[PDB]
């Protein structure tokens, strides 16, 4: 039984041989014969249209010939590659808003790295959006209000009407006034806004195109963990337009809902305009009964919630919505699945933490990094090494995922036989080598397959990521070399800070983030971490790891991106296939 | 030069507390209840134990309805953690533990004092409050001045429970993330110690509107409930904060230090008794009775005076005494929400106050308003976004740091402060709501909760150096 | 003055990088460049050309009385004030006789006066222009430098991890260095500029010459740094690298959570 | 407890400045040296009289290249300004006067100490410097401690030097926002007073990463120039000013608390002169001879002893004493760049030497490096940041409040201080280009200018009391 990376468990792709035409385990290629980037089908295509774009506007742009001392890019294979695990997936063919239902177990092969990065593919900028334009809050003060100070009674049918007005104007529409302004429709079709709650029959009670179904949506064991956070409990999410954060930030949907839940309160409890219940629901919105994706940064990297650096990891793990999937609960031979939801957890965790926040809001410029990470999703190379320190714990401690006793001891001996077998790979498999060139990915993927495999089988997530950390004396003391330049800060300082106590280095991985200093400016890590603390809470029978509130608020198929199945699509994105929201088609000139 | 004009300062019973004090004395510069004061807010903190307790048994740290789960029925779930069901699922716990921290208050703050304290008698006090749910710490002041800024007995504080919990029960190394949690909540991540266990009065050093506005940062709910209600007390702690902000932004300077010095003094200690003697010659009437009774005791003063008599019979007035024309407007202005919002006992109309009150002072005489403008604008700004969708809330989530009630020089907030005093349980964000520990724990400290009495006392006791 | 040990030497490889990294051995010179050629490979100057200067010579910069100072000797770039250059050089991850780790380790133990950055493609040495040129020797004519596995190389560096060449050369996306006539030859300068005549540096070290002098560890060879069956087993059942490797986690994490937990540890 | 065990503090010549001195009196909660410190930063300003009268002179107010234009020409600019061209252009001036503020810099000294000073005898100091082109104030502890804030010298000095310059000249309505801006910058439309005339050693109060984190803010360039380059003078400051920030970051406290304050009487204060005797020892040599005179040095002063060997023959060592065994690595840390960075004369280096001196250490010994990860991992970050294209800039420009190098516990940023200040000019961003102000001005402060002999003979004062 082959290694995923030689032979995909059900299409039987060989993902590394794919790549050249010759057999990975040889140590032999040659170079410069490859016609630089005429190997390339997107490259050449950007340098045509560069061509007449310089002709239109009168500036060069695109210029392969520019490359240092005539060497154009191109001079070894430009290798195409392969989403991971696509074979394996059997569920999630609906129709979404972006695409029309995948065929489950379809793969996406020979996806050019162009094809994976951030700028170029809209499911990875959408992924981001979705987040970041969604605005939760509890309803209980505002219906209390309601209640005690105008003296209304709330029903399920003034619940409905309400849900009914605020789907109206959330992006397009005035309820209240004479001669107002509007949003054209077509431009704010991915707004809308629904709620959730834990009494099964208020849910029974309401328009059910306003619910998010927690009965529906999750398996039994998990919608009861989740309704009994929630309680007797109404939850409001609402996403505001695309094309509005677009124009502004994420900051905004608090803002934004806000204006808009007090307006539909207003005109479905007719309320007088300017009574002074009214501030009530615009600050119970904004403040008073809130959950946001992110928190706000410090001065330095200064941002209102809702940004990518203020979301906590454990939020970008309970976002995912592979845990309710067949893939993640009967994956592992009837079993449940840990690995299947680590390894998808930590694709959006990687590209929006790296590419969308280190990126695209801290550094940036034309690669989007995209190599580092499409390192980390495809050709089942990371897949291999997680699933074998599953299969090695689950034989050595006789038992089942999280069930591995938490100890240290345990943890050092899974990363020991993770990260040998990261190294046996890769030495072994000169193609393998040469395709994971930068020494980073090989550096991450050790250290995240040992973190999966350590979450995976204790349920601990400290001690998960504690074992990332051991990787790096495994890594460095074997090859003598490690990543970039300062790939290793959070490593090396992590063997220490992870059970410290300290002012800014003690706090659990859920709730680490992008503003934990030591993580507040490298690539390669924080998406391990977020599938990391994903897969311990799945190991151990949880629904989700940090926040039940964020786990069914992205339970919605009305999302544009589909939160359960990230690596496809990415890909899908890779083939432009996939319709991102946004757009401004309806109001600008054909083309 | 010193503010050597004497006044005589009253009690909110309107009986003379201090005579013939000079102004000089009661200004945060020289006054020792008013710096004693900010030293308070400085090193006070409240570490609630019963909180930290709850979040490490079960899981629900921090804030926003977060729950790290811990799962001990995972057999009875329905699922195969084992491919194939081999093994039998076993359940685990990994992020939650029972530490009986109420029941060991009276040594846990035995323990955090050692920490916190510098030297012997320093002045370092930890006191059991709630029967060993909460610890009202105040630092020393060795320990509060030894770097610049005013954040250390949060800091301090929040660093000697983790750690003393930690040796206290010995725990293991998986309790370090959890246990700081339970102190500091998502600290580092966010800025603040959100969803922690170690409450200031103060506001995390990042969220000033300006430099010097750290004293300006305290809702008008919090100085209700420290006050308990007492309506001219919950003035005097607003606005002598007001004042303290003031001389921080460096706006008690110079040709407008007397100004601000006489808005503290009239507005917020009841100076010569005008905010009472308005209040009782106006009580049974509305607004504009405190109107005419402002008016009227700024011309027997003789702060203004008849300057023109337009052809209508139309009296344009004249300020003798400008600075105290402003500072006898800003008393009227307390006395005119008293009134009004006092007769319905509802907080809402006080925005109306603020900006009418000062409309009607201006087309009654034809001098400018409180803040040559700020009074009526802030009436504008803080009326709107109190009855609005944009933003803002109920009146009593307002301070001096408020982006909507900012810029008034301190005498926009103590009016707040006596509306929401005088509010009988009308808004759902009162002082009860988003206060009760501020109130509970903070108002027992007697400067806080009564600074009337204290100010005026200090003050008598350096009246003779000016 | 105490005796360093360096790291832990059980066994050929790590015997390999102590050697490297002790400055009392001495590293054997395995080929010689002509001062013209020497200085064409670098690409900062050409012989006989006048040093560039960042600062003015050090006695007329007017440094001010500092009793520490006069404990550290300028080197004699410094006291020129010379231009701080660059050498960059890649190791194949191809049984080389030195790795980027040893090579830090190693500039900090051989050479004074030293910038350098390990990086998993690449190392820097950065230094006054004249102190480079002199460290520059040791880098290119001893036996840490096998002409096929460790090349000189500015800019485009990719190589190290890429399979090698048909004849077991590593990768240059520039082609500054070939294989002619049996002997590797830089054809262009460090920077990919033109040469007037390539410079020789002679044959590669056999494949069995290369597996004794590497200082990597490498499971294809059999000779991983973490065996089959070493997870989880004693330390004394382990490499001495895996031993120490161990060591150093359990005193940076107990360490970190109280200090006193690794007193007598 | 009191950290009651005793070291010696010796200066820069490597000869005993005070022996017998317990530990416990060079803390910044019982040091009156380091205190001052910290007080004379909070309370100190620079006022550029020679910015201001230029701002307002040609219209280049505040910062990137602003310039209100005022045009004496008009008529020669070839347009007309009439209909048809009716009337002849007639210039205008309405942003910009001349005002002899550096040639009346005394007077405006005596008038600005005059509105600063809060009593007589409070200590309010105003010098005039740079023949008039500056001035040097120095707030009273009495108006500086009023509140709860360190920007009030800041925002006091700004207010009462517009409000002076206003009623000297008295100037009319139409220069209030002009001279404002003269000395406030773009202050409010900005929270710093940008592109202004009143400097502060502290950055704007809106800058910290996290809480207590002020005294961190500070560059090492300024550090730099304000020591004039004296290499251990440098390191005392730098290590001062990071030994305050580590207290009000609320972590020299409990069971960390001999282990941050071992790091500051080690590395910054040449404790036992071993600083000192390392530098003399391999001064000569590498790294790696500071790397050999230090774990030689532990073992002669009986810090670590050899715990185990290994069948090769290679020993692990065992840390007799953690703390103590951190506080000798930290003080190898500065001597290796002393050593490194002082051969080449070039900072350079020193992100390098902070890596691979702690690298080799563990590798000579299997004991834990400086901070048990963080002076490896700041190496990292600290020489990619200095050595890419993603940010950061050359040494200099990074402290203790930088993200790329805050993560260390105190030991980080004095080897910067220490590396800049053997620099021979190698650097475009070195100290003369950021901070000639800085050193000029402040580093006339004998005590920020050289603290290590104040802070040992403050230490003696008190070592009696412990
Ligand atoms: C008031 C304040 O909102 P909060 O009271 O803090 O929720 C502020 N908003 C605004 O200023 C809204 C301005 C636009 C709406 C009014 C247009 S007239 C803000 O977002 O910080
Ligand atoms: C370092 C710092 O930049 P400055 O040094 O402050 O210019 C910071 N940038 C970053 O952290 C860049 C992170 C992404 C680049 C590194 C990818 S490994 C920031 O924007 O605040
Ligand atoms: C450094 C030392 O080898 C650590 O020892 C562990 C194997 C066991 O720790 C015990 C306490
Ligand atoms: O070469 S560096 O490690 O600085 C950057 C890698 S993108
Ligand atoms: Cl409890
Ligand atoms: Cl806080
Ligand atoms: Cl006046
Ligand atoms: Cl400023
Ligand atoms: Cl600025
Ligand atoms: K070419
Ligand atoms: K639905
Ligand atoms: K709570
Ligand atoms: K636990
Ligand atoms: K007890
Ligand atoms: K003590
Ligand atoms: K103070
Ligand atoms: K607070
Ligand atoms: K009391
Ligand atoms: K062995
Ligand atoms: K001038
Ligand atoms: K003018
Ligand atoms: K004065
Ligand atoms: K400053
Ligand atoms: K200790
Ligand atoms: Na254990
Ligand atoms: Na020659
Ligand atoms: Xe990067
Ligand atoms: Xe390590
Ligand atoms: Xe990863
Ligand atoms: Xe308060
Ligand atoms: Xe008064
Ligand atoms: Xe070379
Ligand atoms: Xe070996
Ligand atoms: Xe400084
Ligand atoms: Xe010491």
């Amino acid at each position: 039984p082959k290694q995923l990376f030689l032979e995909s468990k059900n299409s039987k792709m060989n993902s590394i041989e794919m790549k050249y035409g010759q057999d990975p385990a040889i140590n032999r290629a040659e170079f410069h014969v490859y016609g630089g980037v005429r190997q390339s089908k997107r490259k050449s295509e950007a340098w045509e249209a560069a061509k007449r774009i310089t002709k239109e506007r009168g500036i060069p742009n695109y210029n392969p010939d520019l490359h240092l001392k005539g060497a154009q890019m191109g001079q070894k294979v430009l290798q195409t590659y392969r989403i991971t695990g696509l074979d394996r997936e059997w569920a999630g063919g609906e129709d979404t808003p972006a695409h029309k239902g995948w065929k489950p177990g379809t793969d996406i092969a020979g996806l050019e790295m162009d094809d994976l990065n951030y700028e170029n593919n809209p499911a990875m900028q959408q992924c981001y959006d979705d987040m970041r334009r969604t605005a939760i809050n509890g309803l209980s003060i505002a219906h209390e209000t309601i209640e005690r100070r105008f003296g209304k009674e709330v029903t399920p049918e003034t619940i409905n009407l309400y849900f009914e007005m605020l789907n109206h104007n959330i992006g397009a529409g005035a309820i209240m006034m004479e001669h107002t302004a509007e949003t054209n429709p077509e431009l704010v079709k991915d707004s809308y806004a629904k709620c959730f709650t834990g009494n099964d029959e208020l849910a029974d009670a309401l328009d059910q195109r306003f619910l998010i179904d927690i009965n529906k949506m999750f398996p039994k064991y998990q919608a009861d963990q989740i309704k009994a956070e929630v309680g007797d409990r109404i939850f409001q999410v609402a996403r505001i337009p695309t094309m509005a954060v677009r124009t502004s930030d994420g900051g905004l949907s608090r803002a934004w809902v806000g204006q808009q839940a007090s307006l539909a309160f207003l005109c479905a409890y007719d309320i007088p305009a300017g009574d002074a219940v009214t501030s009530d629901f615009v600050f119970t919105i904004k403040h008073g009964d809130v959950v946001f994706m992110g928190t706000q940064l410090p001065y330095r990297r200064a941002q209102r919630n809702n940004s990518a650096g203020g979301i906590a990891l454990g939020y970008y793990s309970d976002c995912n919505q592979t845990s309710r999937t067949p893939e993640a609960l009967e994956g592992l031979d009837g079993g449940i699945d840990p690995v299947k939801v680590i390894v998808e957890a930590l694709t959006p965790g990687c590209v929006i933490t790296d590419q969308g926040w280190l990126h695209n809001y801290l550094a940036g410029g034309s690669s989007g990094w995209s190599n580092y990470i499409i390192s980390v999703y495809t050709d089942e190379v990371l897949e291999d090494y997680g699933y074998h320190g599953a299969i090695y714990a689950m034989d050595k401690w006789k038992c089942g995922v999280g069930e591995v006793p938490n100890t240290y001891e345990n943890m050092m001996t899974i990363a020991e036989e993770v990260s040998r077998w990261s190294q046996k790979n890769y030495d072994e498999y000169p193609g393998l080598m040469e395709a994971h060139f930068g020494g980073s990915q090989r550096y991450s993927i050790q250290a995240a397959a040992s973190g999966a495999a350590v979450g995976a089988m204790t349920g601990d997530p400290d001690l998960g990521n504690a074992a990332w950390h051991y990787n790096t004396p495994l890594c460095k003391e074997h090859y003598l070399r490690l990543g970039f330049y300062g790939h290793d800060l959070q490593d090396q300082q992590n063997m220490g800070h992870t059970y410290s106590y300290r002012s800014d280095q003690g706090i659990p991985y859920e709730l680490k983030g992008p503003n934990y200093p030591d993580f507040a400016m490298n690539v390669g890590h924080m998406g391990g971490y977020i599938g990391i603390i994903a897969g311990a809470a799945h190991a151990r029978g949880a629904a989700y790891s940090t926040n039940p509130i964020i786990k069914a608020a992205f339970a919605d198929p009305n999302l544009q991106f589909d939160f359960r199945y990230p690596r496809r699509e990415f890909g899908i994105g890779g083939l432009r296939q996939f319709m991102p929201a946004g757009e401004r088609d309806a109001v600008i000139p054909p083309h | 030069a010193y503010l050597t004009e004497k006044i005589d300062l009253y009690g909110d019973n309107g009986k003379v507390l201090e005579s013939d004090i000079p102004l000089e004395a009661v200004t945060p510069v020289q006054n020792p209840a008013v710096r004693e004061l900010a030293s308070i807010f400085k090193r006070s903190v409240a570490v609630n134990l019963g909180g930290a307790q709850k979040a490490l048994s079960t899981g629900h740290y921090a804030n926003e309805y977060i729950h790290f789960p811990d799962i001990p029925n995972k057999d009875k779930l329905g699922i195969k953690s084992s491919p194939g069901g081999k093994y039998p699922p076993k359940s685990v716990k990994v992020r939650t533990m029972d530490l009986p921290l109420v029941d060991d208050a009276d040594d846990i703050a035995a323990r955090l004092k050692e920490r916190l304290q510098v030297n012997p008698d320093d002045g370092t006090e930890v006191r059991v409050m709630k029967k060993g749910n909460v610890l009202y710490v105040k630092i020393s002041e060795q320990l509060a001045n030894t770097g610049v800024e005013y954040t250390t007995a949060l800091t301090t504080t929040a660093q000697a429970m983790t750690d003393l919990v930690m040796e206290k029960y010995d725990l293991d190394f998986h309790a370090s993330p959890l246990v700081h949690c339970a102190f500091y909540g998502r600290y580092p991540q966010t800025y603040e110690f959100m969803g922690g266990n170690v409450i200031s009065l103060l506001a995390a050093s990042c969220a000033n509107e300006g430099p010097g506005f750290a004293m300006r940062n305290i809702m008008a709910n919090h100085i209700v409930a420290a006050t308990r209600k007492r309506t001219l007390e919950a003035v005097a702690l607003s606005s002598t904060l007001e004042a303290i902000g003031h001389v921080e932004m460096g706006d008690a300077i110079g040709r407008w230090r007397r100004w601000q010095a006489l808005v503290h003094a009239c507005q917020g200690l009841n100076a010569n008794n005008v905010v009472y003697d308005l209040v009782k010659e106006a009580g049974h009437g509305c607004t504009g009775d405190v109107v005419a009774a402002t008016v009227g005791r700024a011309l027997e003063d003789g702060i203004i005076s008849v300057k023109k008599t337009l052809p209508s019979g139309y009296k344009f007035y004249t300020a003798n005494d400008p600075s105290m024309w402003n500072a006898y407007v800003c008393a009227g202005l307390v006395a005119a929400v008293i009134v009004n919002q006092g007769a319905a006992r509802a907080a809402q109309g006080v925005s109306s106050t603020l900006l009418y009150f000062n409309d009607l002072i201006e087309h009654e005489t034809g001098l400018p308003h409180a803040g040559y403008g700020d009074g009526m604008g802030n009436g504008v700004s803080f009326s709107f976004f109190s009855h609005a969708i944009y933003g803002g809330g109920s009146p009593g989530i307002f301070s001096g740091n408020h982006i909507v009630t900012r810029h008034s020089k301190g005498f926009a907030i103590p009016v707040i402060a006596a509306a929401v005093s005088l509010d009988s349980g009308t808004a759902v964000y009162g002082p009860e709501a988003t206060s009760g520990l501020v109130g509970d724990i903070f108002g027992e400290v007697d400067l806080i909760r009564r600074p009337m009495e204290a100010i005026a006392s200090a003050a008598a006791e350096i009246k003779d150096k000016f | 003055v105490y005796q360093r040990q360096f790291l832990p030497a059980d066994d050929r490889v790590t015997k390999n990088r102590k050697k490297v990294v002790d400055p009392s051995v001495k590293l054997e010179k395995i080929r010689t460049l002509s001062d013209k050629d020497f200085l064409t490979l670098i690409g900062h100057r050409h012989l006989g050309e006048a040093y560039r200067s960042v600062n003015p010579p050090l006695a007329e910069i007017g440094e001010p009385e500092d009793p520490i100072r006069e404990l550290v000797p300028p080197t004699e770039g410094a006291k020129a004030g010379d231009r701080v250059c660059t050498i960059i050089m890649t190791d194949s991850v191809y049984n080389p006789p030195i790795a980027h780790y040893t090579r830090a380790w190693m500039y900090h133990n051989r050479f004074r006066g030293i910038d350098n950055g390990v990086y998993s493609g690449r190392v820097t040495l950065e230094m006054r222009e004249r102190d480079l040129e002199e460290a520059c020797r040791t880098l290119f004519e001893t036996e840490i430098c096998d002409a096929s596995r460790d090349q000189v190389r500015q800019y485009t560096c990719t190589g190290h991890s890429c399979r090698l060449d048909p004849d077991g050369m590593m990768f240059d996306p520039i082609e500054r260095c070939i294989m002619s006539g049996g002997n590797v030859v830089y054809q262009k300068d460090s920077f990919g500029n033109p040469v007037d005549t390539p410079i020789n540096m002679g044959k590669p070290l056999s494949e069995e010459e290369l597996i004794e002098r590497t200082v990597v560890y490498r499971t294809d060879r059999g000779e991983p740094m973490t065996r089959e069956g070493d997870p989880g087993a004693p330390d004394e059942e382990v490499r001495e690298a895996l031993q120490w490797s161990r060591r150093i986690q359990w005193l940076r994490m107990l360490g970190n959570m109280v200090p006193d937990k690794i007193k007598g540890m």
